[PDB]
C-alpha cells in the first residue's frame, strides 16, 4: 500500500463540491469526502473501486 | 453560505445550481443563453438548473436545461487558481420569467468598500442553517492590501478579496462559481479561500469587470 494512503483527505482552497474517495486506514475503508475542485492531494479517487485497486492492501 | 440568511425565494433570480448527478456548483445566468460558473468548476456536460430556491424539492418554479458547450477561460490555472471563470451554452434558452431572469455584467469594476451579497446552497457550517434553501450573505469588498497581506503573493489581477477579516461570514464549499452581486451588478464569481469564516481568511472572488472583452467575444462566437 504506498504510503499517500495514510495521509488525511484533503479538500483544497477551491469551494466546489465535489464528492470524491480516500482511504481510511483507522477504519481500512475507502470513503467519501468532499474535495474543493483544485489543488488535489493523492489520496483522493474518482471512484472506489480506484481507491479500492490502490490503496486496498498490501 | 456561513453566517448568512435565507433568500426571500427568487430574490437572487440569475442565480443556477449546476447538477452532475448533485449540486457541486453554483453560476449565475447572464442571459437567456449562458452562464458564467468558475473554471473549477468545468465538466464537459452539466445539467444548469434555474428557477431554483430549495434544491431538494420540486417547487414548479424550475428549469433544468442541459449545457451544450462549456467554455473554460483559456488562460485558467489550477495551482494558481488563477482566470477562474468560464462560460456555459445553454442547449435550449431559458424562459425569463418572475423565477429566471439574468442578472447584468459590470460595466465598471467595484471599489472596495462595497457592499455585495453573495449566495449559493454551499456548507452553512451550521445545524440550524439548512444549505438546500439558498442562503444569502452581505459582504463588503476588501482593499487589495488586505487581501494580499492575507494571501501573500496568491492575488493576482483576476481576484479580489471580500468578506469580514473577524471571520464568521463567508461562501464555503458547494458555493464556487455562484455570485457576488454589487448593485445589480456581477461583481465577481466564487473561487476560493483557506476554510470557510476563519479569521485573517476571507473568501477570494474572480475579477469579471476585467474579463468583460472574453466574456462579450465568446457570446458572439457562435
Ligand atoms: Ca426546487
Amino acid at each position: 500500500r504506498p504510503d499517500f494512503c495514510l495521509e488525511p483527505p484533503y479538500t483544497g482552497p477551491c469551494k466546489a463540491r465535489i464528492i470524491r474517495y480516500f482511504y481510511n486506514a483507522k477504519a481500512g475503508l475507502c470513503q467519501t469526502f468532499v474535495y474543493g475542485g483544485c489543488r488535489a492531494k493523492r489520496n483522493n479517487f474518482k471512484s472506489a473501486e480506484d481507491c479500492m485497486r490502490t490503496c486496498g492492501g498490501a | 453560505i456561513v453566517g448568512g440568511y435565507e433568500c426571500k425565494p427568487y430574490s437572487q433570480p440569475h442565480q443556477v445550481s449546476l447538477n452532475s448527478g448533485y449540486h457541486f456548483c453554483g453560476g449565475s445566468l447572464v442571459n437567456e443563453n449562458w452562464v458564467v460558473s468558475a473554471a473549477h468548476c468545468y465538466k464537459s456536460r452539466v445539467e444548469v438548473r434555474l428557477g431554483e430556491h430549495n434544491i431538494k424539492v420540486t417547487e414548479g418554479s424550475e428549469q433544468f436545461i442541459s449545457s451544450s458547450r462549456v467554455i473554460r477561460h483559456p488562460n485558467y490555472s489550477s495551482y494558481n487558481i488563477d482566470n477562474d471563470i468560464m462560460l456555459i451554452k445553454l442547449s435550449k434558452p431559458a424562459t425569463l420569467n418572475t423565477y429566471v431572469q439574468p442578472v447584468a455584467l459590470p460595466t465598471s469594476c467595484a471599489p472596495a468598500g462595497t457592499m455585495c451579497t453573495v449566495s449559493g446552497w454551499g456548507n452553512t457550517m451550521s445545524s440550524t442553517a439548512d444549505s438546500n434553501k439558498l442562503q444569502c450573505l452581505n459582504i463588503p469588498i476588501l482593499s487589495y492590501s488586505d487581501c494580499n497581506n492575507s494571501y501573500p503573493g496568491m492575488i493576482t489581477n483576476a481576484m479580489f478579496c471580500a468578506g469580514y477579516l473577524e471571520g464568521g461570514k463567508d461562501s464555503c464549499q458547494g458555493d464556487s462559481g455562484g455570485p457576488v452581486v454589487c448593485n445589480g451588478e456581477l461583481q465577481g464569481v466564487v473561487s476560493w479561500g483557506y476554510g470557510c469564516a476563519e479569521p485573517g481568511n476571507p473568501g477570494v472572488y474572480a475579477k469579471v469587470c476585467i474579463f468583460n472583452d472574453w466574456l462579450t467575444s465568446t457570446m458572439a462566437s457562435y
